[PDB]
Parts: C-alpha cells; sequence; structure tokens
C-alpha cells in the first residue's frame, strides 16, 4: 500500500505565526485520470476527524484562506498562516488515489505561549471516603505553561514516594495552558499516623516551589 | 466521444457512455447497477 | 441530516470476536462508500477498509486483510466490521466514515466505538466531593473537586451543575491501576458565589448503569 509520511511529528507554534506540515508519499498520488486526491484532516482530542482540504488545494466549506494546501506528485504541504489557539490538534494527510486509500502518520500542532505558574489546590480526604476506609489526598496544579512540571508529596516533612497517581490534561484550546492532578492514596489507618500533608509544585516559572499544605484534624 | 468500459474517468465530470458510471474506487467506467 | 450511529463503547474478553455496527440515516445508503478507521491511544488513524454497500465490493488495507471483515445489511442500512481473536492490541477507537458522492473526501463520521479488550470486571465508581480544606487561603476564586474512584471500564462522564458550569472545569484523563480507573475533576468559581450558590458534581458510568450527583458541601 502507499506510504504517507508526515514531517515533523509535532510542531510548536506561536500565535499569529505560520505552521508548515510536509506530507511525502511512497508513490506519485497523481491518478490515471490526471487528478491528485490528497486530503488534509484535523482531529481534536475525543472527536472524529474533520476535513480541511481536498484534491491537494481545495478548501472545504468555511475553511479560511489561511489554511493552504499545495504540492504535486509525491510531495505535499499544508500551511496554516496566522495560527490561532483553537488550531491545536493532530493534522493528517490522506491519499485517496490508489486503493487501498491511506492516512499519513499525523502531525500534532502545539501552541507556544507565555510561561504561567500553576494555581495549586490541596484537598484532604472526603469524610465519605474515610468512612469506607480509604484516604486520598488530591492536589490540582492548574493552568500552567510549559507542560513540564515536578510534583512532590511530603508527610510530616518526609518525602512520600509510594501511592501517587498523576494525570495530565491535553493543552487548553482557549488559553493554551496545561493542568495536572496528583492523587496520593493511603489506608485510613496510615493517614491517621501523620499530621501534616503537603503538595509541592516545582516549575520553571520560579526557583522556589509552590507549597500547599494542611494538618489532619484542624 | 463518450468513454467505454474500464477507461479512466472523473466521477465529478462523468463522461462514461450510456449505462456506465465512473467508479469511485477505481475511477474507471463500470456498469451502472 | 447525514448521520452515522455507532455505540460509544464495548468491553470484550481476550480471544472473543466483535461485530461493530454503524447505522446510517438521512441518505441513500447504497450510493456512498463506507470506510472503517482504527485509532489506538495517542497513535494515528489507520484505514481498515472500505465497502460499497450496493454490491459489497470491498478493499482492505494490508494490515487488516486477514483480520477484519466488512459487511452491510441493506434492510437496516447498517454497516458492520467484524474482528476476531481479540487481543489488547485491538483496544482502540473504531470510526465509520462516509465518502462523499463523488469519491473526493470523507464528509460524515460516526462518533467512534471505543473497544476495550480486557478480562477485568465491570465495577461502579465511588464518587467523593472535594471541598476546600478548612483555612484554605481565601482568594477571588475558589477551587472545588470531585474524585471518581475504583470503576471499570471507561468511560465516566463528569459534569458540573448539569452542564451549566463548564468554562472553569478540568476533568482529568482516567488512570488505570490494579484494573480500576480513577479520575478527578476540578472546577473554579468566584469565592463570592460559593457556598451561597450550590455546586454539584454529576457522574455517569454507563457500563454499570450508574449516575451519582454529589453537592460540594463546606467542611
Amino acid at each position: 500500500d502507499v506510504l504517507m509520511t508526515q514531517t515533523p511529528l509535532s510542531l510548536p507554534v506561536s500565535l499569529g505565526d505560520q505552521a508548515s506540515i510536509s506530507c511525502r508519499s511512497s508513490q506519485s498520488i497523481v491518478h490515471n485520470n490526471g487528478n491528485t486526491y490528497i486530503e488534509w484532516y484535523l482531529q481534536k482530542p475525543g472527536q472524529s476527524p474533520k476535513l480541511l482540504i481536498y484534491k491537494v488545494s481545495n478548501r472545504f466549506s468555511g475553511v479560511p484562506d489561511r489554511f493552504s494546501g499545495s504540492g504535486s506528485g509525491t510531495d505535499f504541504t499544508l500551511k496554516i498562516s496566522r495560527v490561532e489557539a483553537e488550531d491545536l490538534g493532530v493534522y493528517y494527510c490522506f491519499q485517496g488515489s490508489h486503493v487501498p486509500f491511506t492516512f499519513g502518520s499525523g502531525t500534532k500542532l502545539e501552541i507556544k505561549r507565555a510561561d504561567a505558574a500553576p494555581t495549586v489546590s490541596i484537598f484532604p480526604p472526603s469524610s465519605e471516603q474515610l468512612t469506607s476506609g480509604g484516604a486520598s489526598v488530591v492536589c490540582f496544579l492548574n493552568n500552567f505553561y510549559p507542560k513540564d512540571i515536578n510534583v512532590k508529596w511530603k508527610i510530616d516533612g518526609s518525602e512520600r514516594q509510594n501511592g501517587v497517581l498523576n494525570s495530565w490534561t491535553d493543552q487548553d484550546s482557549k488559553d493554551s495552558t496545561y493542568s495536572m492532578s496528583s492523587t496520593l492514596t493511603l489506608t485510613k489507618d496510615e493517614y491517621e499516623r501523620h499530621n501534616s500533608y503537603t503538595c509541592e509544585a516545582t516549575h520553571k516559572t520560579s526557583t522556589s516551589p509552590i507549597v500547599k499544605s494542611f494538618n489532619r484534624n484542624e | 466521444d463518450c468513454l467505454g468500459m474500464f477507461k479512466s474517468c472523473d466521477p465529478e465530470n462523468d463522461k462514461c457512455c450510456k449505462r456506465l458510471v465512473c467508479s469511485r474506487s477505481h475511477r474507471w467506467c463500470k456498469w451502472k447497477l | 441530516q447525514v448521520q452515522l450511529q455507532q455505540p460509544g463503547a464495548e468491553l470484550l474478553r481476550p480471544g472473543a470476536s466483535v461485530k461493530l455496527s454503524c447505522k446510517a440515516s438521512g441518505y441513500t445508503f447504497t450510493n456512498f462508500w463506507m470506510n472503517w478507521v482504527k485509532q489506538r491511544p495517542g497513535q494515528g488513524l489507520e484505514l481498515i477498509g472500505m465497502i460499497d454497500p450496493s454490491d459489497s465490493e470491498t478493499h482492505y488495507n494490508q494490515m487488516f486483510k486477514d483480520k477484519a471483515t466488512l459487511t452491510v445489511d441493506k434492510s437496516s442500512s447498517t454497516a458492520y466490521m467484524q474482528l476476531s481473536s481479540l487481543t489488547s492490541e485491538d483496544s482502540a477507537v473504531y470510526y465509520c466514515a462516509r465518502r462523499d458522492y463523488y469519491g473526493i473526501l470523507f464528509d460524515y463520521w460516526g462518533q467512534g466505538t471505543t473497544v476495550t479488550v480486557s478480562s477485568a470486571k465491570t465495577t461502579p465508581p465511588s464518587v467523593y466531593p472535594l471541598a476546600p480544606g478548612s483555612a484554605a487561603q481565601t482568594n477571588s476564586m475558589v477551587t472545588l473537586g470531585c474524585l471518581v474512584k475504583g470503576y471499570f471500564p471507561e468511560p465516566v462522564t463528569v459534569t458540573w451543575n448539569s452542564g451549566s458550569l463548564s468554562s472553569g472545569v478540568h476533568t482529568f484523563p482516567a488512570v488505570l491501576q490494579s484494573d480500576l480507573y480513577t479520575l478527578s475533576s476540578s472546577v473554579t468559581v468566584p469565592s463570592s458565589t460559593w457556598p451561597s450558590e450550590t455546586v454539584t458534581c454529576n457522574v455517569a458510568h454507563p457500563a454499570s448503569s450508574t449516575k451519582v450527583d454529589k453537592k460540594i458541601v463546606p467542611r
């Protein structure tokens, strides 16, 4: 089958700047009928792909001048000028000339923006969870940039390595930030052996970590 | 002159002869079902 | 309106087979090519194959030639894709997509069926409201949360105030551990609005036919 390779695999771009994505085929995409069936699709997380461009350079209804498709034979390019926050997602080229039709590998467009420190919030276990015998302490680290971050748990001043689960959101489509949730789960018995619980967030925005802490039974 | 069976065609501007239709998979003239 | 209807999610056991359905409406079913696409987590789209519902002409992508089988039922306007001997490599979202009348683009998509291949047992979630710690710092804004713990399989849906609160929400992707998922959701509202105006976490877990609402109550 025809191979469709995209370069780069991921593309960080500042707002207003231009993004250029290359699509190379293993065989000419010119059909025997003389047409070239190259399409570009955009997929956002949790959604089906949506069409941007067909037959190399035709924009689908409502797709603005700033999405431009070009190229011929084995080499095609999608240019997105004046990038907007909402343009983030994975862009796929596709060839519909040679059966079986094939998708490109995808290029993830990511937005570059100003650095932002996390807004950090710590939550003691719910009384309802404790009744059932469990104790999760939750830390939210919200709306920061860049994506890289360190979270550390401390219990009565001692680093706690075990029982932590972390999760990261996809980049925000409106403000281009990232968020993270860190959950430390203990047994109620273990939870009751200590007093001070601390979430520490270390992020390039400051040399000092952001520290949120509570004392059990306050 | 109209296009006969298995000749390359364009489904958007289909010049296949009467009783034929341009295949969407192959883009050659095939029998119209 | 052209619509392709796919079930949201299915849990299957390793070694079983599955026949995925894509129910077409709002157009002449036999006059447009139907396509199936696989997508593994964080990976690309892979075309599986396509089928012409008029005569069941099929074309398979090489990776799926022996693995997938495409059929149609004209009487119900439904397209099917059968996979056999399922393994964890088959866990993915499977989309159906319509080719436009002229064969030049995909114009309409199903919403995708997420297949999970696993031996793990279906388990309902425990939902815990997260109110701020007593003597948490007072700012112009306050953050509240919901912890959804110990469920299987995915998905759960979380809303706040039945959808009325959406802009200040972060619902985090679920993480699997010892065959149970956990996720959390945060919502940030003006401090002057809480607790005077109520905030409620709404959690739905279709696989266990469970819905839970928890108002966030001050500690």
